[PDB]
């Protein structure tokens, strides 16, 4: 399984990451997909969590000891043909 | 290029501008600053990351609080500084 995984997974697991995987399979690669998608969200403030950012909101998020990322959003893009719209951020200031 | 890895262009406008080109061109980092009343001047969003800095200060004022500044290029890991022209440009307590 341990193998199994390393080839599911991106790289090589620690035993813990293995059990899991055993325990809940479903549920543990979801997350890994997830957590590949979005990067480790434990670190944001629940609200934001749950109810993304007001316009014009700013907030901080601390990535590790000293790595703080000011988030402004500005606007929100109009829908396209497929439905895709761009949002408008900044990220350190700098727009994104 | 040696020993700054990023600078801070502690101006705005035109000048502040011509500095990030110069960075950019040389593989530096920047950092803009910008006053409430600067949220628009364009040289913001021309750098890698900024921060607003004269906070209830008068407009011109802004980018003189030194002390802000410090700090602000401090906690951004900035090498260096770079005043341009006028403001703290040829301000002593600034430059010690």
């Amino acid at each position: 399984v341990k193998a199994e995984l390393k080839e599911k997974m991106g790289y090589e697991p620690t035993e813990k990451d293995v059990i899991s995987y055993i325990l809940y399979p479903k549920v543990f690669l979801d997350y890994q997909e997830m957590i590949n998608k979005y990067g480790d969200v434990t670190v944001l403030d629940t609200p934001t969590f749950y109810k993304g950012m007001r316009l014009g909101e700013t907030i901080e998020v601390e990535l590790e000891k000293g790595k703080i990322l000011l988030i402004k959003l500005n606007s929100i893009g109009e829908p396209i043909a497929d439905g895709t719209r761009v949002i408008y951020f900044e990220l350190n200031g700098q727009p994104r | 290029m040696n020993r700054i890895k990023k600078v801070l262009v502690a101006n705005r406008g035109e000048i502040a501008i011509r500095v990030m080109r110069a960075c950019t061109e040389l593989k530096i980092k920047t950092v803009a600053i910008y006053s409430q009343e600067d949220t628009g001047s364009f040289h913001r969003y021309k750098s890698d990351e900024a921060y607003l800095v004269g906070a209830g200060k008068k407009p011109i004022d802004a980018y003189l609080d030194i002390e802000n500044i410090i700090e602000i290029a401090k906690e951004s890991g900035a090498d260096a500084i770079h005043p341009g022209y006028g403001f703290l440009s040829e301000n002593i307590e600034f430059a010690r």
